[PDB]
């Protein structure tokens, strides 16, 4: 889990909607009977998916949360200098335009 | 439409002919070619007569001789409406399917039918949807107003259409279309009524539309199929995935003869009519034994459209075997064909093809700058010039001049090399490229 | 739609006259089998005939 | 507005009662020998006792093997299998080659069943349902149904399962239906036309009234090939469950049906022929450019054609004296291994002559619908004969064009040069290639 | 229908569906519709 | 006439014609001659049958059309049926799924069969009228009734869980084990087919079973090796029995079948039949083939292996040189070779009634002589064919027995391999040569 | 840094006459295939032309990959640039004509403008149909959603006080985390919080991402939808890569007309550049010849460094750089010039100047001299071994006893054959 959850990352460019549906046939008009295809459905439903978590991290994509500290050139120093602080019992008055 | 940025054969729009299937020295694109060019004209009166099937026709020449060229006339003059697919015979090859099973599948999509139903449709402005629950009394009470140009008439729902109007979200003020028997419901937008209620929606709606008519008509509703698309339905559950995936798989024998036998029937039932295409092959020389064995029996089929054929070589051996034929084919498949052959180029034509080629890039030439490409067209190739024209125009934006001069072409001559002048270079210097035998020099010294 | 419009006038059901019997080795065991052989040989109903 | 391709001119082999060959009929002409051989071979087919039995055509280019075989296809009749094939078809990818063969061996004999079957068809009203009494927990004795038809109507009783297969269809109670008995299948035809107008819209076909009685007996005649029966049960389509039907959802490859299958189904259905049942009826398997097939397919021809049930296989080739391809070595006629043409017979097909290349013009010139004048039909018939027999036909076409683009309806003298100055043969071609720099 | 849609929590009435020009915005039926 | 033949090729041949002394007889059983081979072929049989030996390569060498395939066919006749023989082809050898030497040890393991026995108890006739009414459905109770017995028999909770579902009517010939498995459906009795009008698709009426209520039965079911490999292979492996589809089944599965046949024969429950593999053309087959057969011939369970070829020094495939009978020497080493002669006329003229009087063709005596002579000339299967087409011709002109006008115009209707021949040398401009080069032009 | 045979080049070095200077962007001598390669540039960046085909020819370690690169590296980022070698074409699922076609749809791209909108925040209640009542930081709202969503958000295992993100255009939900409301409920709790997001439930955004014509073309040809099992296991069916039909790129080229002509999207050609084309077969170079001659195909260049040899996949059919003549016909050649002793030092020193090494005179004299006597690539691969060397004396400068002792150590081609022939036991 740790290994799966640190190293996917991608995600498809393009994806076309009306196409995982029709690619198995049960969509609201197909080939299939009406009541066939809800029996494939709720089996399916039924069955349980242990590769839920690499599917949940392969369609979409968080741009991770340290990364605001390290973007600014302000911000670590800030932070340095926060900590610094407040490891000495401080309190600190900020300014800004 | 079909928004593209150019081709070698852009300039050509549908051959050049007359009423009399004459040729004329310039029209439409193409220049020269007389004989063959009225060859094609017959081929293509040929194809559009539909009365003859299975007819083989190999257009021959020297390299760079109005082959393709011809081709894309012939198609182009053909129009739409009648198929023409245009396969190369290296693409035959496949790890999927065998060559043969390619073949038929390439014969199969160059003929296409016309199946021709008539439906009733209802049109016009809806103005209102009542819906209520279910009842003792009346499963679902509902009711449709449509308001046409001229009339206005109420509907009563049965049922069943209501989960129809209530799958997507429509609403009324619109103009829809809907089918007795179908039951689709097709929302073409936004109706007009007033300019004020639909000025404001941020464009959408396909710039809206305004009721024409009636109520209800009949009309006539033509699907245009190939074969191949038939074959491909009818195989699997969803086969008209496959038309895109491209995993058919060798359909059987079976299935097709099935689709004869039905294909027949409507066409003596007056259900559907036939429209027969051609099939090209680029580099014919390609193919093998056994394609032009499969296709020696393919085209005396009922169903087999006109194929044209294009080659380069002359007495070369043939794929697959071991001794040297005339065109790279069999004798067999010689005599089932009908030649087509081309001449080379005059210098007249040349330049009228480089003037072409100028108007067609939106490149302005000088008299002289035309004169020194079609001595050097004259004295090399015809594409070399045709590719230096293209090149010469950024070094003349470089000098911030639009117009090409000979410094221009005289520049890109010097700075781009062609065959001969790379051979002799070539040969010069051996000791420098690789060798057949793989022994290199690269030291400077010694 | 244009297809399915003669399908049951010339359509024998194959798995009617056992030509797909290739699924009966799911549910039939032998000896059942068997059994229910011996026990079909009309004798039956030509008496109320 | 009819379509013709090299063919369609034949519709026979123009034979009198005794087998003898008249010179001109059914479109053939000359060929006296070659025409009573073939006709001798389909009076064998049709005896309908041997198995295995090999004919080989043997000729050059353009003499009439093809137009034989499709002549006799065309006498054997509709219902008898004819399987065409060409050598090169048999080496597919998804299979090797000995099951391609051993597949098409197979679909060439068929077998004609029968079967009689009593239906019911407009639904007037419907009743489900005793006391459990037991371990029933919702009990549904019987369902009384009742049809209208046209002929006269009639209420019956029928078991709960075949009432869950109609609330499975959900059929309403003013429809008509489709139960079959047999197998206690019920097919909603829809509903009823007479109730249309109930509303304004309705997506559902109404369908007219079934006609005649509702309990109808009737039989059934099926024309089928054991290759159909051994792809049957090779790929059952029934199952309801999500492993078939994603099987059937998976693109349909051949794979190597075995033997065992094939045993059992010729088992049922010599017990089922036993009964009166159904009858089989061998066919033909005609392959073209036999020299096509390598060493491989020819030796594994020789056990098939031992077989017990082999159809009647009929060869074309036009080789002489050649290498039969797969071996570098082995000099054969036709390029056709020794035993084999040992295993078959020989039907040689003679070169044709310049009248009946003339009367063969003429016979395609009626058939297209065409006017040529004698002297036009003189020149291509020189044509033919200088060149070849196909060059005449192939170039009546253009020909035709021509003439009709000057508003004249005969083809004349002047249509014929230009059509050999616009299109060239193989001949004139070669001469032309060889005599230039670049090819 | 369209993935995702905002709905108000009023009414909602999946079974009645009422859509028109809004001339007089009146149910046929919103209290016995009469005299 | 079990089987579906219409007429084979020599179907004539049933068994090989010798006696109880081995020595073949001039003419029965529909072979003639080729005493020694019959001989030697009748030693190979006693040796199949006694079932004591295992792995013996024996090769049936001769010209063509000399009778190898025809004493294989009598060979497996005379065997008689429920002794395996697996009859291929070297061609089919190659596949596209399988290596060769999977499809070899595939074509050895289906060569032998083995018959297992079972003994299992059944109680059948329950034609019940159930009787259940505490809480929970208590009173668990029913009937059961025979042609010869009756009696009740009480129902714990687990039995009545299992009959609930699978409802029975009370009413239905239904079966059950004591090995406290399932309770099994068969039928409905007579007394309730008048009922309805329309019977469902899985109702049967199966008359009330006689006899005794619980039954103890053994049953004998004969299959092959190859068989148990490919159902313990895969889930469900008994499908690919039909498809083919086996995709080479691996070592483990092989090593642990041949325990349990061990340990099955061990306890008497099982005995293994050997059966024979022959295999036509063995001339065309790899070297890798050979070099497996080599190693797969000394195994415990191989069986009798008989090849047929007709080549002389010739080139073995996927390699260089030339070897007798296109076979290495290290294979033809470890085999037996039985060697077929030429034909002579006599004998080729009683071969030729014999297929005559098989398809029922009255042949003349000069016609059967000009018959003979053409076979003698050319090869037999020539005439073989002749008389075929002779009869066709002779009842085109409804007369039932063949002259020698109808031998000679089939003759010179249909042609002989060495005159078309002569006629292909004489006209070589009109076919297509080696190199391609044609005249179709006629001037 | 980490530098690996490039990377000291960054540009054709031209000005803005198009002349090259003698030394510009890491690039010495070669002008007249410099100001060629500015010239196609120009070419490709007019965005008019299709299907325009040049190869450069030349001995080895005469900078052919280098001009390409540089090409690739001054046409900026923006451009989709598809390098490939001959030997990649042959596949083993797919034929080698429709590897090249995907290459060649890969090879031009297509700016695209799109709207997005997200949901977000915590969830207050969840009633099957399904209802959702977002509430984010200062808005509240009602949501009813698809089947196919809610069996996502059950997969999820989401509930009530659960900080969500919808996204409406696609359908995927991710589930953030805890709200921080619900703070203290177990000592050791392991579920993360998470603030309640800011701003409205329901927010817009544009964005403009770009694609390729081959990426929206295996879109519709093979799916990879998401966190649907019936998705799932719909792509998990088919595992493999076939060939796309004809008619899926045509319907493709329509979609993305109508596209650019709505005035939403542009399209901007790309290179396709092959080295070592001397690999390719002749059944290759056919389908090359066909497909050139298209009106949506990009700029290709061509690599190779040949004779007059033969062409792979024939007998006899000799050519110049191992192309058929016919597509040599259809060609653009440019030449390519060996070195000199200057031009071969100053290479040298470059390298060195890029690799942080400090070399005496001496020792890059000796160097040159090396380099002319057995090889370029040689002397520029027996920098890094005299530096360790150099390293281990505890130095930094080159010396000439570290070159000499490199050339003890390591021996070139010519040394390895010499003492290759000259031995007995192979
Ligand atoms: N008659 C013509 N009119 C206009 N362009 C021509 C003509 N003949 C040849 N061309 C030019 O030649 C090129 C095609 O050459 P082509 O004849 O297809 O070579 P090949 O015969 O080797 O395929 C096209 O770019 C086209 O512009
Ligand atoms: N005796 C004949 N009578 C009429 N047409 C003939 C005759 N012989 C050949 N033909 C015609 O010649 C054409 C080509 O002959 P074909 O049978 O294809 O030659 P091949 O035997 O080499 O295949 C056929 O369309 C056929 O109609
Ligand atoms: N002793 C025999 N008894 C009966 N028929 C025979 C005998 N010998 C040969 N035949 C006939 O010869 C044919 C078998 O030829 P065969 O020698 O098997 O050919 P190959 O050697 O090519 O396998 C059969 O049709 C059979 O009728
Ligand atoms: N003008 C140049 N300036 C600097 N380095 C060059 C120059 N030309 C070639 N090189 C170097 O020569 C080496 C060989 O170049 P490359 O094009 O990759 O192979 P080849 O030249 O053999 O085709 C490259 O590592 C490159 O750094
Ligand atoms: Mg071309
Ligand atoms: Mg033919
Ligand atoms: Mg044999
Ligand atoms: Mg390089």
């Amino acid at each position: 889990r740790k290994i799966i959850d640190t190293f996917a990352v991608l995600t498809p460019s393009a994806v076309s909607l009306d196409m995982r549906k029709l690619a198995l046939g049960l969509n609201d008009d197909s080939s299939v009977g009406e009541n066939t295809r809800l029996k494939v459905m709720q089996n399916c439903f039924e069955v349980s998916n242990p590769l839920h978590q690499l599917q949940t991290k392969l369609t979409i994509a968080f741009p991770d949360k340290s990364l605001l500290q390290y973007d600014c050139g302000k911000l670590q120093k800030l932070a340095i200098l926060l900590q610094q602080l407040k490891d000495n019992g401080h309190r600190a008055l900020i300014f800004t335009q | 439409k079909s928004l593209s940025l150019i081709a070698a054969h852009s300039h050509i729009t549908g051959l050049g002919l007359d009423e009399n299937l004459q040729p004329r020295p310039t029209s439409e694109g193409m220049v020269g070619q007389l004989q063959a060019r009225r060859a094609a004209g017959v081929i293509l009166k040929m194809v559009q007569n539909g009365t003859i099937a299975g007819r083989a026709v190999l257009v021959a020449g020297p390299p760079s001789t109005g082959k393709t060229a011809l081709a894309m006339g012939v198609s182009q003059s053909l129009g739409k409406d009648v198929p023409f697919t245009a396969i190369a015979g290296s693409e035959i090859f496949s790890l999927e399917l065998s060559k043969t099973e390619a073949l038929t599948q390439a014969f199969r999509k160059s003929i296409g039918i016309k199946i021709k139903e008539e439906t009733e449709l209802i049109e016009g402005e809806v103005v209102e949807i009542q819906i209520d629950r279910s009842i003792t009394g009346g499963h679902k009470q509902g009711k449709l107003t449509i308001k046409t140009t001229d009339m206005e008439t109420i509907y009563e729902l049965g049922n069943k259409m209501i989960d129809g109007l209530t799958k997507e979200k429509v609403l009324a003020g619109d103009v829809i279309s809907i089918d007795k028997a179908s039951g689709k419901i097709t929302k073409l937008g936004r109706s007009f009524a007033r300019s004020r209620d639909y000025d404001a929606m941020g464009a959408d709606t396909r710039f809206v539309q305004c009721p024409e008519g009636e109520l209800q008509k009949r009309k006539t509703v033509v699907h245009t199929v190939s074969l191949h698309e038939i074959d491909v339905i009818n195989s699997r559950t969803q086969g008209f995935l496959a038309l895109f995936t491209g995993d058919t798989g060798e359909i059987r024998s079976e299935v097709r003869d099935q689709i004869n036998t039905k294909v027949a029937e409507w066409k003596e039932e007056g259900k559907a009519e036939i429209v027969p295409g051609v099939l090209f092959i680029d580099e014919v020389h390609m193919l093998d034994i056994e394609c032009f064995s499969f296709i020696n029996r393919a085209l005396e089929d009922e169903f087999a459209p006109i194929v044209m054929m294009a080659t380069n070589r002359g007495v070369s051996k043939t794929r697959g075997t071991n001794y040297k034929s005339p065109h790279g084919l069999p004798l067999d498949l010689l005599d089932r064909s009908i030649i087509i052959t081309t001449k080379s180029y005059n210098e007249q034509e040349i330049k009228t093809i480089l003037s072409i080629r100028a108007q067609e890039e939106e490149v302005e030439l000088s008299s002289d700058a035309l004169d020194l490409l079609t001595k050097t067209g004259v004295e090399t190739s015809l594409r070399y010039s045709s590719n230096l024209i293209s090149v010469a125009q950024q070094i003349a934006m470089k000098r911030k001049n639009n117009t090409v001069e000979v410094e221009d072409v005289k520049r890109a001559y010097l700075l781009f090399l062609d065959s001969a002048r790379s051979v002799k270079y070539v040969q010069e210097n051996e000791s420098q490229y690789i060798d057949d035998q793989g022994n290199v020099q690269i030291s400077i010294a010694k | 739609k244009l297809f399915k419009k003669n399908n049951q006038v010339n359509r024998v059901d194959l798995d009617f006259l056992n030509l797909v019997f290739t699924l009966n080795d799911k549910d039939l065991t032998s000896y059942h089998a068997e059994e229910i052989s011996k026990l079909t040989c009309v004798k039956n109903f030509v008496e109320e005939v | 507005v009819t379509r013709t391709a090299a063919h369609t001119h034949i519709k026979g082999l123009g034979l009198d009662e005794s087998g003898v060959a008249k010179r001109v009929e059914g479109g053939f002409v000359g060929q006296i020998e070659a025409r009573e051989a073939c006709g001798v071979i389909v009076d064998l087919i049709k005896a309908k006792k041997m198995s295995g039995r090999a004919i080989l055509l043997a000729g050059g280019p353009s003499t009439g093997k093809t137009a034989l075989a499709l002549a006799i296809s065309q006498e054997l009749g509709p219902k008898v299998p004819f399987c065409p094939l060409v050598g090169s078809e048999l080496y597919s990818v998804e299979v090797k080659k000995t099951e391609t063969l051993m597949e098409n061996f197979r679909r060439a004999i068929g077998l004609r069943i029968k079967e009689t079957k009593e239906v019911y068809e407009e639904v007037t009203e419907l009743t489900p349902e005793e006391n459990p009494l037991g371990g029933y927990g919702k009990t549904i004795s019987h369902v009384i149904v009742g049809l209208k038809s046209a002929k006269g109507t009639k209420t019956l009783r029928l078991d709960p399962t075949i009432y869950e297969s109609i609330q499975r269809e959900k059929v309403s109670i003013g429809d008509v239906i489709y139960i079959e008995a047999n197998t206690g299948a019920v097919k909603r035809v829809g509903r009823s036309d007479a109730y249309a107008t109930e509303f304004d819209l309705e997506t559902e076909e109404y369908v007219p009234l079934p006609k005649g009685e509702v309990h109808k007996k009737k039989e059934i005649v099926q024309d089928v090939t054991l290759h159909d029966l051994d792809v049957a049960n090779a790929r059952p389509q029934g199952g309801q469950d999500v492993i078939s039907m994603m099987g059937q959802l998976l693109k349909p490859k051949k794979t190597e049906i075995t033997e065992k299958l094939r045993q059992e189904v010729n088992k049922v259905v010599a017990k089922y022929i036993d009964q009166g049942v159904a009858e089989l009826i061998p066919g033909v398997l005609f392959i073209d450019e036999v020299n096509m097939l390598d060493i491989e397919i020819f030796t594994y021809l020789n056990k098939a054609l031992e077989s017990n049930i082999a159809p009647v296989v009929v060869l074309a080739s036009n080789r002489g004296m050649t290498t039969v391809r797969g071996t570098e070595d082995v000099i054969s006629p036709h390029g056709v291994p020794p035993d084999l043409i040992d295993r078959l017979l020989i039907v040689r097909t003679l070169p044709y002559d310049k009248d009946e290349i003339r009367t063969i013009i003429e016979r395609r010139a009626t058939v297209e619908r065409l006017q040529v004048e004698s002297s036009a039909l003189d020149l291509l018939a020189t044509m033919g004969t200088e060149t070849s027999l196909r060059y005449a036909l192939q170039l009546l076409a253009p020909c035709g064009i021509l003439a009709q683009t000057s508003n004249r309806k005969e083809i004349v003298v002047n249509d014929v040069n230009e059509a050999k100055l616009l299109f060239l043969d193989a001949k004139r071609s070669t001469k032309i290639l060889e005599t230039s720099a670049n090819y | 229908k369209a993935l995702v849609e905002e709905i108000d929590k009023k009414t909602y009435n999946p079974d009645i569906y009422f859509t028109s020009l809004d001339p007089q915005a009146r149910r046929y039926t919103s209290k016995k519709i009469n005299k």
